[PDB]
């Protein structure tokens, strides 16, 4: 599973890669899901939060 | 054929379809429409479309695309 | 007949051509050039179709 | 046993068949109304009841081939005009 | 060996109301299937029939084959006399035209290398219409050959050029990372016979008459509104006839035109009341008691 | 109503000519081409 | 063999051909053998042969060849890929109904096959619906399918 | 470890999602059809999924909404701003 | 060997009685328990179903390459009705032609636990009708085999024929369990 | 089979019959459709039964549309110039549920009844020009007519004018082929004007097809007999230099300049 | 009852087609069996997919068949995966009529839905009735004294489609399909058939009439029941309250027509006006 876990995080980098874009939280769900608000004045609801711990996160 | 023609038409009133609002009609088939995204317009409309319907001030539904009437 | 429905045929292909923006005329230029007020997108330098 | 054409009973033909008096004849069709026996109404200036529908009761294999040979009328009647509608409406049928 | 443009995928009746219903019914995830039939020769592909994907989760994307369930339901339809091998498999794009994205390329090399005449076939429920079906047939280019020099296949024949490709799949990458393979579609007068049943009326319906009661209303209603647009009628003759030609149509336009109105209210009057006349007449000498 | 659709004519004019010209019908196809190929790159 | 179609003997499921109505002593072992022993039936001279393929195969000709005392078959209806209880060969469509005559059913007669109805065989069923001389039983011989795998 | 696999797992899964445009239900057109707004955006006559309820698509409803085909995902509730959050979540000080 | 097997389970009134420690339908429990086992082993693609012989025959499991659900069904089998063995080879010859492999071997497994009440010729077709089809039903003769050893000599004799080996006609007289007749037994052999 | 066929056009020998049958017969789509069109060139005009029911029996139970494109061309090859005695087979073929066997009657009816002028087989092809659900049929049906008219050239610039605007591209390009059939070396004035607008036709196989219609119309022609060869021959030149036309409508006008200058000037087109 | 329509959609029609064409290739020509899967509203049902199942029988004894119910199970789920609001609501058939055997065999399938509804989908193109018969079983109480017994009582009912389902068969309906015909034309076209409908119905009644008169089939004492009610709902158009009613109603409509036409000549005429307006114009600057 080390190799899975090796390449798994491989396909991350690429999806991690530079450019993000600075959003700010809006609200955290439940039905664990998070609404963000971009800084090109854009809400979106995400299902998953993503690669952040959603106890780590606050509107 | 027509009816068949008329029927395939209608593929451009497939969902989504931004709002927008009738202003002017420049002829028969061309108007000038205000889309909620703040442009306007100037557009073609659908033949299969009630010219009765196109009021001043009436909501109409854009093309995501091409912003034509339809 | 057969007009009328060649004619619904091909508006398909038309309605999908790009609207055309609705600009306000400053003033003309010279070499068939204007300047217009695009509704939202301020202000260019355009030609002029020969028609 | 009488046609729907003539169920339009007397008070005497209920009165005589019934060994009743012409005036039990109304409360009789009364019980036959309420219970569902038979429809239909009573006509009492006229001294009539109008008969509409009998309780379907069961028929010998004679009257089932009478019954049958009603269809066969009523076959050729839709059967008739089946051939008369497509006839006339030929150029419109679709 | 090379493609020929010649090739052609037959999709039955059967399997393309399954794919447009599992993708209607999936919109607007991109729901995926298995394409069952045969590879009848090096022009042909046969879809005889389609089963459908369970979806893993969320998400508007084609998650990846699993193999449990395509074993499952391959071994199980063969024992109800389906015994045909996988040719490819489908998928939905709910709305924005039939094409291949940068996840279906790499779900069709899948296929590409078990089956090398796999075919990806993109429906759109969204944008089909009725009498005709946004869909398409796709296969990969092999960048190793096209990038030297070479067309992905060889043209014998005009058959691969009578249908001009959208603009927006050229846009997503056709006749660069994939090719289209024009779909025939295989229907019998059996099928065809039986679709025929749809909306077909019962005979009860063709000799039931309307409520007169209603019938009576309907027509007193339609003829009080012809008394207003005729009314309005003589109106529009009269302006129609001090009017210049550019307002023939501009100034119809957000005004009601009584003379269409007029048309259509005599059109609904003459059929509804010609229909309960005839059927009425009908009706007499059919449920006649003598 | 049938006597007078009926003498209804048509003049003989050149049908077909409202439609695309081919002149700009050849507009769209280069300029497509380009929406292709610079926004897909 | 045919110039360019292979014998497809060895191209069956041996341990996968099945026979109905087989007489154990000559059996369907060795009936696909090339020597003496046959395939006699026990019930009737009527006989049912099941054979599965390995790979999709195509069949061009066949010799399904029996002794001339008169066992030998007369009347072989093929079925391709069913889905047979010695009632369908009674009433039902085989793919190429095929009266064996003497000259067939000898040690050199070959009997043509329809390639059109035999493309994709992966298993193929041979019915014996009768034999030439009117016996109790029938007897059979090296009875192979030539032909070319589908590849 | 295998919980650790479980959670670079759960972010290989976490990646192929994709956000939604937030929006609001303004009008039910037809049994398919819905009028809805961007929360800062035009309106459009967008769809919904078949698995959704459609009933709690009342007008002034929040919506999830596609980014490609702009259909409607789901309905949230009423949306807390983050600054009337820290409104409610400020600490007095035990006074 | 590869071959797909159906077990025919009888669910009379009979076999309440106790001729067969404890009770013959807890005799032929454990009975079935060991067939269906048996056929495992031979080769793990093997395939086991159960069927019913009551007064109607009942599938209660197909052909599945499972052992619990087969004496998971046979658990809530509760003795009812009349042997009816003449629809029940029938039954079980269906399930047989529709295995979910075609190059699996025939073979039923018959649990007679009741007279079979009908005459000789209907068996004597019965069996004409497998052997057609290269049915191999194995019988065994447990219960009234004073009056069933008659009947059933006419089904194997017909079926097996000269040199069958292909169905046997086991007929265990009564004693401890039937199943401890069965490791002896051709049919697990 | 093609070789075969072409070196055996109409010389009904049983030995290449026999041959080439077995190469049909054996179910394989590129030898299918070689196999198909030689046997109707080796029994050209044969009209025999054999013939007819091999072929025509074999493309009901082939599975490979390529042998049947063959067979359609080649059963209306095994009746040519057989006048009414086509009728029976053209009805069987015509009724048929197989597109491309509907497509061999078209061309049986072009075949049985070249140069004829019969109005019953033009009543015939305008039909299912007109009214069909497949449009190779229709571009077949209006193809047939200019194998009808050929002899009589000024009759198919009046019945194809009409069908020459139509809204299906497919009844477009057998105008335009139906044309370049019947006026084939004419140098046809009132057909080449109207093949000129089809030259700009929005659809890419439809001036591939007017373009090789333009050229059989004038093969030969020269300025003073046709004003407009020289407009042609520079619209051919235009297309192929064209980067951005498509590529099919430069293949017919690649094809429109061999056959505008085929054999050295010195060859022409005359089916009479 | 418990159904009171079932609307059947096309693609089990075309599931049921293909399902017979497979099974029913080579090997045979018996009825084929399948399960049926769809969901409740109201109630109405709304049979939407199907699933073929493994199934035989004895020509000869109706006591003797086979349904792979462990098959039935696991496409099931294999379905409920793809699609959770489908679920089992009864089976099929394709026999052109009823069996002795299929009030066993919806026994077996009641176990997996109580409301079972069996519907006969015959694949034979019958010219003037639908395809689909959708029974329900019911315990018909005899009040003759004979115990009750399981039996099936018809449910109408009617193909519809789903709108993509429509799109699909428009599209392999689209040549043949004639929808030029107005709707006047149809609304006689369903007269007509609605006459051929009527005949056929009337026709089977006679004929079981003659069976039942010449002793082939016994008196039901169920069917004369009902027969005398029909014969006795028979209207008598000779009535003169029904005859001055009639034309009171007929002329009311006609009068209507009148108008209508009236306004139609009317109209035609100003069209007229238009056109040779329009062609003396174009006339004069030409
Ligand atoms: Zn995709």
């Amino acid at each position: 599973m080390k190799d899975k876990i090796k390449e798994n995080s491989e396909k991350i980098k690429v999806n991690k890669t530079l450019p993000y874009l600075v959003s700010n939280v809006i609200e955290l769900l439940d039905v664990k899901c998070a609404v963000i608000k971009t800084s090109t004045r854009q809400t979106y609801f995400l299902p998953v939060i993503g690669l952040v711990d959603a106890e780590k996160l606050k509107p | 054929e027509f009816l068949h023609a008329q029927e395939e038409v209608k593929r451009i009133q497939s969902i989504p379809l931004v709002i927008g609002q009738f202003l002017e009609a420049v002829d028969q088939n061309t108007a000038i429409v205000g889309s909620t995204t703040g442009s306007n317009y100037y557009v073609r409309i659908l033949s299969t479309i009630d010219r009765e319907l196109l009021k001043p001030n009436a909501s109409v539904a854009l093309h995501k695309h091409s912003n034509a009437l339809v | 007949l057969n007009a009328k429905v060649r004619l619904l045929r091909e508006e398909l292909q038309l309605l999908q051509e790009q609207g055309s923006y609705v600009g306000e005329v400053v003033r003309a230029m010279d070499k068939k050039k204007v300047l217009v007020k695009v509704h939202p997108e301020g202000k260019f330098v355009v030609d002029v179709d020969k028609n | 046993t009488r046609p729907a054409n003539h169920r339009q009973l007397t008070f005497e033909e209920i009165a005589k068949s019934a060994k009743i008096t012409v005036n039990e004849v109304e409360l009789l069709v009364m019980k036959a109304l309420s219970v569902g026996l038979v429809k239909g109404s009573i006509d009492e200036v006229d001294k009539r009841v109008h008969m509409t529908w009998v309780q379907p009761r069961v028929l010998d294999l004679q009257q089932i081939k009478g019954m049958k040979d009603r269809l066969e009328f009523w076959c050729t009647d839709v059967k008739s005009m089946e051939m008369l509608v497509e006839h006339q409406a030929h150029d419109i049928l679709t | 060996p090379a493609v020929d443009t010649a090739e052609q995928v037959y999709i039955s009746s059967l399997a393309l109301l399954k794919m447009l219903k599992h993708g209607r019914a999936g919109v607007p995830m991109e729901v995926m299937g298995l394409m069952l039939g045969e590879f009848v020769d090096d022009y042909t592909v046969r879809v005889i029939d389609v089963f459908a994907m369970p979806q893993s989760g969320t998400g508007v994307s084609v998650e990846a084959v699993d193999p449990v369930f395509q074993a499952k339901m391959l071994d199980m339809l063969k024992q109800t006399g389906r015994p045909e091998m996988v040719v490819g498999w489908y998928h939905s794009h709910p709305g924005f035209g039939c094409w291949l994205s940068g996840v279906d390329i790499n779900t069709q090399q899948s296929f590409e290398a078990l089956s090398e005449r796999a075919v990806a076939v993109v429906v759109d429920p969204i944008q089909s219409v009725k009498g005709k079906v946004v869909i398409d047939a796709f296969r990969l280019i092999n960048a190793n050959m096209m990038v030297l020099g070479h067309e992905p296949r060889q043209t014998t024949s005009n058959l691969g050029h009578l249908n001009k490709p959208s603009i927006q799949a050229l846009i997503h990458g056709l006749n660069r990372h994939y090719y289209s393979i024009t779909i025939n579609y295989r229907k019998n007068e059996l099928e065809q016979k039986m679709l025929l049943n749809l909306h077909k009326k019962s005979w009860m319906e063709g000799l039931t008459l309307q409520d007169y009661s209603e019938h009576c209303k309907h027509n007193e209603s339609v003829v009080k509104e012809m008394l207003e647009l005729a009314k309005n009628y003589n109106k529009a003759v009269e302006e129609e006839d001090k009017m210049t030609p550019e307002q023939l149509a501009i100034k119809n336009v957000g005004k009601q035109d009584p003379k269409r109105h007029l048309e259509e209210h005599v059109d609904v009057l003459m059929t509804s009341n010609i229909v309960q006349c005839l059927a009425a007449m009908l009706d007499t000498v059919v449920f006649k008691l003598i | 109503h049938n006597m007078s659709v009926k003498a209804m004519r048509f003049p003989p004019k050149s049908y077909n000519k409202d439609l695309e010209s081919a002149e700009e019908r050849r507009e769209r196809e280069q300029q497509d081409l380009e929406f292709a190929k610079e926004m897909a790159e | 063999i045919p110039k360019g179609y292979m014998d497809l003997m060895p191209f069956i499921n041996k341990a996968g051909c099945e026979c109905l109505n087989e007489s154990d002593e000559h059996g369907f072992d060795n009936c696909l053998r090339k020597d003496t022993t046959f395939l006699e039936s026990d019930c009737d001279e009527q006989l049912l042969i099941t054979v599965a393929f390995n790979q999709p195969v195509k069949l061009y000709s066949m010799k399904f060849q029996g002794p001339d005392n008169g066992q030998g078959p007369k009347y072989v209806k093929i079925f391709i890929n069913l889905p047979m209880d010695f009632e369908e060969a009674e009433r039902s469509e085989p793919t190429q109904a095929l009266e064996l005559t003497e000259d067939d059913i000898k040690e050199d007669g070959i009997v043509p096959l329809r390639y059109v109805k035999f493309q994709n065989v992966n298993s193929v069923t041979i019915f014996v619906q009768s034999n030439q001389g009117e016996e109790e039983t029938t007897r059979i011989s090296y009875f192979t399918f030539i032909g070319t795998p589908v590849q | 470890l295998t919980k650790q696999y479980e959670k670079s797992e759960n972010d290989l899964k976490a990646l192929q999602s994709v956000g939604q445009i937030v929006g609001e239900v303004l009008k039910q057109l037809t049994e398919e059809k819905f009028i809805v707004k961007a929360t800062n955006g035009p309106r459009y006559v967008v769809g919904c999924r078949r698995q959704l309820d459609k009933s709690k698509l009342k007008p002034g409803t929040r919506v999830a909404l596609d980014m490609t085909t702009l259909t409607i995902m789901r309905y949230l509730p009423r949306e807390v701003d983050p600054l009337v959050y820290n409104m409610s979540h400020e600490d007095p000080g035990n006074v | 060997v590869l071959e797909s097997t159906m077990v025919c389970v009888d669910n009379s009134e009979y076999m309440r009685n106790g001729d067969f420690l404890p009770t013959r339908l807890q005799a032929q429990q454990d009975a079935v328990n060991i067939v269906c086992h048996s056929k495992t082993r031979s080769n793990p693609e093997n395939n086991v179903g159960l069927i019913t012989l009551a007064n109607d025959c009942e599938v209660l499991t197909t052909l599945t390459p499972d052992t619990g659900r087969i004496l998971s069904k046979l658990h809530t089998v509760q003795p009812k009705g009349k042997i009816t063995f003449c629809t029940g080879i029938r039954v079980a010859h269906l399930a047989l032609k529709h295995r979910q492999g075609k190059n699996h071997k025939m073979r039923i497994i018959a649990f007679v636990g009741s007279p079979v009440e009908d005459n000789e010729k209907d068996l004597v077709k019965l069996a004409k009708r497998l052997k057609k089809e290269k049915v191999n039903v194995d019988i065994i003769n447990f219960g009234e085999e004073e009056v069933n050893t008659e009947k059933l000599t006419a089904f194997v004799n017909t079926l097996n024929g000269k040199d069958g080996t292909g169905s046997h006609l086991v007929t265990v007289p009564p004693g401890p369990s039937l199943a401890d007749a069965l490791i002896s037994s051709p049919i697990l052999a | 089979s093609l070789g075969l066929g072409l070196a055996a056009m109409g010389t009904a020998r049983q030995d290449v019959y026999d041959l080439l049958k077995t190469n049909l017969y054996q179910d394989d789509a590129v030898t299918g459709e070689a196999a198909g069109l030689a046997l109707g060139l080796v029994m050209l005009g044969s009209k025999n039964a054999q013939a007819i029911e091999d072929m025509v029996g074999y493309a009901q139970e082939t599975q490979h549309e390529k042998i049947l494109r063959g067979l359609a061309v080649g059963i209306a090859l095994v009746m040519y110039g057989r006048m009414e005695e086509a009728d029976a087979l053209i009805e069987s073929l015509c009724r048929d549920k197989d597109p491309i066997l509907r497509r061999s009657g078209m061309y049986t009816v072009a075949m049985a009844y070249c140069g004829s002028g019969n109005n019953k087989a033009i009543r015939r092809l305008l039909h299912v020009a007109v009214s069909d659900v497949n449009d190779d049929v229709r571009r077949a049906a209006v193809e047939s007519l200019g194998f009808i008219l050929f002899r009589t050239p000024e009759q198919c610039p009046s019945v194809v004018s009409l069908l020459s605007e139509s809204y299906n591209p497919h009844v477009r390009y057998g105008a335009a082929m139906a044309l370049g059939i019947c006026c084939a070396g004419t140098g046809n004035k009132e057909a080449i004007n109207l093949l000129e607008p089809m030259t700009n036709d929005p659809v890419n196989y439809v001036r591939q097809g007017a373009l090789i219609a333009s050229a059989l119309i004038m093969i030969q022609q020269t300025e003073i007999t046709c004003p407009k060869v020289n407009q042609f021959r520079q619209l051919y030149s235009k297309v192929i230099n064209d980067k951005h036309d498509d590529v099919m409508a430069k293949f017919g006008a690649i094809l429109a300049q061999g056959i505008l200058d085929a054999g050295g000037h010195n060859v022409t087109i005359s089916l009479q | 009852l418990a159904v009171q329509k079932v609307v059947v959609h096309p693609l089990v029609l075309l599931s049921v087609v293909d399902h017979f064409n497979r099974i029913g290739k080579v090997g045979n020509q018996k009825r084929v069996v399948g399960v049926l899967l769809g969901s409740w509203q109201k109630k109405v049902l709304d049979v939407s997919n199907s699933f073929a199942v493994p199934f035989d029988e004895d020509d000869k004894d109706d006591s003797v068949w086979f349904l792979d119910h462990d098959y039935l199970e696991n496409m099931y789920g294999m379905f409920k995966k793809v699609n959770a609001r489908e679920r089992i609501v009864g089976w099929y058939h394709t026999g052109p009529k009823l069996h002795k055997n299929d009030i066993a065999i919806n026994e077996l399938m009641k176990r997996y839905c109580p409301n079972s509804v069996l519907v006969i989908i015959d694949v034979k193109p019958k010219d003037l009735g639908l395809p689909t018969e959708a029974y329900i079983s019911v315990e018909e109480v005899h009040d003759d004294g004979t115990p009750t017994s399981k039996t099936f009582e018809h449910v109408t009912s009617e193909i519809g489609a789903e709108e993509a389902e429509e799109v699909g068969v428009e599209h392999l309906l689209r040549d043949i399909k004639d929808t030029t015909v107005g709707t006047l034309s149809q609304r006689i076209t369903n007269q007509v058939h609605g006459l051929k409908g009527l005949n056929s119905k009337l026709l089977d009644i006679r004929s079981y009439l003659e069976k039942v008169a010449t002793g082939k089939l016994p008196i039901n004492h169920q069917i004369i029941y009902q027969l005398q009610d029909v014969f006795n709902l028979l209207p008598d158009v000779s009535l003169q309250e029904f005859v001055k009613a009639f034309y009171l109603k007929t002329n009311d409509q006609m009068v209507v027509v009148y108008l209508a036409s009236l306004i139609r000549s009317v109209v035609a005429l100003h069209n007229l006006i238009n056109n040779k307006i329009a062609n003396r114009d174009a006339e004069k600057k030409e």
